[PDB]
């Protein structure tokens, strides 16, 4: 590819934001069950 | 967050498999890390 | 600081997730290592 | 890509530069957690 | 100093992050070398 | 890229040689709060 505009640009990463919440959030989750069932 | 203009700079299609890439590496090595600096882990799988 | 012109003579696109992926490498390392010199580290995880 | 422009260089530029001092807050922040809970 | 025309043979795009990436690589080695190789280091890690 | 004319070769080569002394600064303090602080 190429670079972008801008506008479509700043689009995008709209979606590399939500993509890493939703990781986040299921990391979260995992941490929270680990942390729960375990030594740690 | 405020940083969506790198996409000017670097073209998300070679640099959105890189960062997700990176992620899938990253927990992997996380993951052998604790399975062998842990008993408790490896105790799991038995 | 200074040294902003350098993406003058080095292709950002190329340059920049350089450096980023340098600095990603870095940390593992760098964590990698206090891992596996300490006990206290890998106490931590158990 | 190519080059960029002297202007557009150093504008960038810019932003690696915050984006650097994120981080070295946030390790500061990290290597004091670190110093604080630690034998280190 | 006395060396400068050799980016008119080598395209300092290719070249610079070619000794900056292999400063940044030799002082891991050095500090990977030191180490492993005293006791010091690590307990300082301590 | 490509090369450089003359001139503007022997006009990065000044950045580069500013570069490494900082470096070599920056070392010498290093090394020296090492040699300092340590069995060396
Ligand atoms: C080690 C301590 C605990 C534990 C605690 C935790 C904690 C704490 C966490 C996880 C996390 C996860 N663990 Mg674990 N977990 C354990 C044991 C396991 C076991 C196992 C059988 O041992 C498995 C299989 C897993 C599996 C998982 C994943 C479901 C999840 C991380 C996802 C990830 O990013 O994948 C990525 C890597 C891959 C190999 C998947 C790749 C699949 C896709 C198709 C490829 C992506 C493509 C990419 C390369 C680029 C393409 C880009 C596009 C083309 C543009 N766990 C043990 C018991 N686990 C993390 C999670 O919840 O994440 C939020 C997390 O935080
Ligand atoms: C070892 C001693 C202490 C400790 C002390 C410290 C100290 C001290 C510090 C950290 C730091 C960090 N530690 Mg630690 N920490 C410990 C144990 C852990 C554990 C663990 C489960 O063992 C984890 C998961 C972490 C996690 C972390 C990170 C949150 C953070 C470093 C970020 C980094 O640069 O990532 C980068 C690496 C990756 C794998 C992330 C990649 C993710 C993104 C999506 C990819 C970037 C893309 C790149 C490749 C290029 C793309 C460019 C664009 C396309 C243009 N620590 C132990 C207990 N930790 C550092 C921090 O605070 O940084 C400021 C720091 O200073
Ligand atoms: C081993 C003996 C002593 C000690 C004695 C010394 C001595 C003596 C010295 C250092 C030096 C340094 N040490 Mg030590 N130091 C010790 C323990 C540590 C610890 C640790 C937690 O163990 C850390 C994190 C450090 C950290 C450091 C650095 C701050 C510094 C070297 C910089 C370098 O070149 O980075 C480069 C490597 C990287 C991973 C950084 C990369 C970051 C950037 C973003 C990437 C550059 C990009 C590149 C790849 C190319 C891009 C080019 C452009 C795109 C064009 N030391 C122990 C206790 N240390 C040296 C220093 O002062 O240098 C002058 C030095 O002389
Ligand atoms: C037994 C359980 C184990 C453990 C097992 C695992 C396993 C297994 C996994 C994790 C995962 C993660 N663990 Mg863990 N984990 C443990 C305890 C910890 C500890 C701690 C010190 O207590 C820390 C700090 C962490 C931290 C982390 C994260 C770094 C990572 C999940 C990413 C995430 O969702 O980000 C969400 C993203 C964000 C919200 C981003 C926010 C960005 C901010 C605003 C900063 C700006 C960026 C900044 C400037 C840095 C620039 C980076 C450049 C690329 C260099 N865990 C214990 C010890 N953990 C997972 C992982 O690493 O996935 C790869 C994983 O698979
Ligand atoms: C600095 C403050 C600015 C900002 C400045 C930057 C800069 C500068 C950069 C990014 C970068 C990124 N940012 Mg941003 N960024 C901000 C806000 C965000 C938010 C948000 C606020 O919701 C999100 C989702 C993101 C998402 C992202 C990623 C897509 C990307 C790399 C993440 C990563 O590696 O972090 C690494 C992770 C951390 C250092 C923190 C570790 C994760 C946290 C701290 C803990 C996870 C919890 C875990 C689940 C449980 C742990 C339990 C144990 C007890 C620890 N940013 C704010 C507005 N952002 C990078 C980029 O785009 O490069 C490609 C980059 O260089
Ligand atoms: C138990 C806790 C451990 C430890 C665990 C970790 C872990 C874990 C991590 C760190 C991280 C870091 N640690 Mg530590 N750390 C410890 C103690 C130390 C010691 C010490 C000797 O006491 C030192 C020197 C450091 C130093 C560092 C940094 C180099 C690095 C964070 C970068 C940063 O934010 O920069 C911010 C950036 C700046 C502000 C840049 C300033 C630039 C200046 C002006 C110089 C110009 C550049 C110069 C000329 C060099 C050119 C470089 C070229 C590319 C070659 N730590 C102890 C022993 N530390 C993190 C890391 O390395 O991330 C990858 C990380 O993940
Ligand atoms: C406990 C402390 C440890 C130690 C820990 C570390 C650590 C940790 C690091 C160093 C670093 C360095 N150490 Mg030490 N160091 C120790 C003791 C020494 C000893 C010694 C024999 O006593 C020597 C010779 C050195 C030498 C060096 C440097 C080579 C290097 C810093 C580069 C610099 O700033 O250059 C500045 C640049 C110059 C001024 C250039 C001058 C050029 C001249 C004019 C020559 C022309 C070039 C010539 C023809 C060669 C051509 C080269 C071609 C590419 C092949 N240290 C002790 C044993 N040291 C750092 C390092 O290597 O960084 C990567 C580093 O991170
Ligand atoms: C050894 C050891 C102990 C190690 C431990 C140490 C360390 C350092 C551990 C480190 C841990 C760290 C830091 C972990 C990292 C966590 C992070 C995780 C991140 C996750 C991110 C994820 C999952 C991202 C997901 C994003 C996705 C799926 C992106 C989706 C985007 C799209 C589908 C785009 C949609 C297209 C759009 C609508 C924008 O539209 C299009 O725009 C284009 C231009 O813009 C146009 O040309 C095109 O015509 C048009 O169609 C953050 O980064
Ligand atoms: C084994 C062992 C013990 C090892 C230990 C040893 C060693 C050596 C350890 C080493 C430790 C060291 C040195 C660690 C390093 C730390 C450092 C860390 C650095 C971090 C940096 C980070 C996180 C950087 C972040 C930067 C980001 C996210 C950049 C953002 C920039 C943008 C979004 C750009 C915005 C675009 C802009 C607005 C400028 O605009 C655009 O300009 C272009 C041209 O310029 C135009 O063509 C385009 O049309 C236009 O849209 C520093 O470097
Ligand atoms: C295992 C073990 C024991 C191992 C130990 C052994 C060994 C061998 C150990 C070795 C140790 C050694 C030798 C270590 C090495 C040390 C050294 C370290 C060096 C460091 C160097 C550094 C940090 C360099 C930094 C340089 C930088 C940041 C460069 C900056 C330059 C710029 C920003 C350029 C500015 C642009 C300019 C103004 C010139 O302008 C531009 O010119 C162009 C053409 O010229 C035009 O086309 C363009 O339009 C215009 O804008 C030296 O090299």
């Amino acid at each position: 590819a190429e670079v972008l505009t801008s506008e479509q640009a700043e689009e995008l990463h709209k979606h590399v934001i939500d993509g890493t919440r939703v990781f986040l959030v299921i990391a979260a989750i995992a941490h929270f069950l680990a942390f729960t069932l375990t030594p740690w | 967050m405020n940083q969506g203009k790198i996409w000017t700079v670097v073209p998300p299609a070679f640099g959105l498999p890189l960062m997700l890439g990176a992620v899938a590496i990253t927990a992997l090595l996380v993951h052998a890390a604790v399975l062998t600096h842990t008993t408790w882990y490896a105790a799991f799988l038995q």
